[PDB]
């Protein structure tokens, strides 16, 4: 649930 | 000396180790929100003190303990925080103080 692009 | 973190809203402290943690998104400090960087901002312990420097274009800000307003800290620069001191990864959350420990 931590991973993925900043916004 | 160590130090601890204590959000702002009362939940569980924060450990922190010697040397250097990067911190934003992440387990460390479970924070899940997008708009916070996994690689916001460092904070180091050394020599009985905290210091955080932010590292992402979205800023961190910092509250004196005589004061009372988030203040936005000025990037890539060291700002050392003292126990009562509070730092937050965004304008209005994830709000912590700063705790030290015997």
């Amino acid at each position: 649930p931590y991973a993925g692009s900043t916004d | 000396g160590g130090f601890e973190l204590q959000p702002r809203d009362g939940g569980p402290r924060v450990a922190l180790a010697p040397g250097e943690t990067v911190i934003g998104r992440g387990p460390l400090l479970g924070i899940t929100d997008k708009r916070v960087s996994r690689r916001h901002a460092i904070l180091e312990v050394a020599g009985g003190q905290l210091r955080i420097k932010p590292i992402h274009t979205n800023p961190c800000f910092y509250q004196s303990s005589e004061k009372s307003q988030l203040l936005p800290l000025k990037p890539n620069l060291w700002c050392y925080l003292n126990p009562g001191d509070s730092f937050s990864l965004l304008v209005d959350k994830y709000i912590f103080r700063i705790l030290s420990i015997p």
